[PDB]
């Protein structure tokens, strides 16, 4: 789907969840 | 999920609960990949060693959930199954090789703040992100230790080097699997457990800021044991089969 | 320990 993987209550609002940064920091 | 935490509302809007009609009970996790298709582990539907062989009419899917046991009126949506498709080379006899299945819903589900599909990886996203040390996220309503949660649980876990996965077990590992979890010397903990089967291992692409399902909760030896790891179906490796099924039955 | 779901889904 064109909109897949973009969560209504997070990415679509530009709000982050409390632990997604842990994932980003691991992508070295 | 062992050593996880309560999910935030709407944190995993692709999460699906596979639910037995009679007796009414949780069977597995699963994920929403479009308005009509749900992805799960084959062993959630077919596992002869445990006398498990479900038909479409045995099952429901519950989408948009947070609470494990409540009927979440005006939030969750419950769908009937039109058809189950199990990978034709799923190996339930030995090591759960190719542990993947699709379920087509009788009618499309309406998306909402709580219901939204996850992406499936392309070759490039899989090559970039499926690397040792890179973390993904596992979610489910399964047991809290090798007892049961009030709401959906979430844990972030690093992908493990393939030789370490191999050397942790006597089970034969294949290219259709990867393993994830912390090492004993790493201090931190966490794993999937009974009841988390079939749920998603997701990663957030740093390139386009979308969530991709890289794995399906497949198998382990115990839950959260030191020196053991959880094993996940390699979704990208089996995507040609996913596409063939959808292009021909959808 | 599951709350009963509406009967319409079990028909
Ligand atoms: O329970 C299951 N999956 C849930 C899960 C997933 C993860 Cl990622 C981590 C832990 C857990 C909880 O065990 C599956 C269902 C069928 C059996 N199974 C196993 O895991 C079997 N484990 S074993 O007997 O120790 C070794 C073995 C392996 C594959 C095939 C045969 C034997
Ligand atoms: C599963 O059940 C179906 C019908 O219930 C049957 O046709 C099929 O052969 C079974 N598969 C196994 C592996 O027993
Ligand atoms: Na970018
Ligand atoms: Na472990």
């Amino acid at each position: 789907e064109a909109d897949c993987g973009l969560r209504p209550l997070f990415e679509k609002k530009s709000l982050e969840d409390k632990t997604e940064r842990e994932l980003l920091e691991s992508y070295i | 999920i062992v050593e996880g935490s309560d999910a935030e509302i709407g944190m995993s809007p692709w999460q699906v609960m596979l639910f037995r009609k009679s007796p009414q009970e949780l069977l597995c996790g699963a994920s929403l990949i479009s308005d009509r298709w749900v992805l799960t582990a084959a062993h959630c539907l077919l596992y002869p060693p445990w006398d498990k062989n479900f038909t479409e009419n045995d099952l429901l899917v519950r989408i948009g959930k947070h609470s494990r046991t409540r009927y979440e009126r005006n939030i969750e949506k419950i769908s009937m199954l039109e058809k189950i498709y199990i990978h034709p080379r799923y190996n339930w006899r030995e090591n759960l090789d190719r542990d993947i299945a699709l379920m087509k819903l009788k009618k499309p589900v309406a998306f909402s703040d709580y219901i939204h599909p996850v992406c499936l990886p392309d070759r490039e996203t899989a090559a970039s992100l499926l690397q040792a040390g890179y973390k993904g996220r596992v979610t489910g309503w399964g047991n809290l230790k090798e007892g049961q949660p009030s709401v959906l649980q979430v844990v972030n876990l690093p992908i493990v080097e393939r030789p370490v996965c191999k050397d942790s077990t006597r089970i034969r590992i294949t290219d259709n699997m990867f393993c994830a979890g912390y090492k004993p010397d790493e201090g931190k903990r966490g794993d999937a457990c009974e009841g988390d089967s079939g749920g998603p291992f997701v990663m957030k692409s740093p390139f386009n800021n979308r969530w991709y399902q890289m794995g399906i909760v497949s198998w382990g030896e115990g839950c959260d044991r030191d020196g053991k790891y959880g094993f996940y179906t390699h979704v990208f490796r089996l995507k040609k089969w996913i596409q063939k099924v959808i292009d021909q039955f959808g | 320990d599951f709350e009963e779901i509406p009967e319409e889904y079990l028909q």
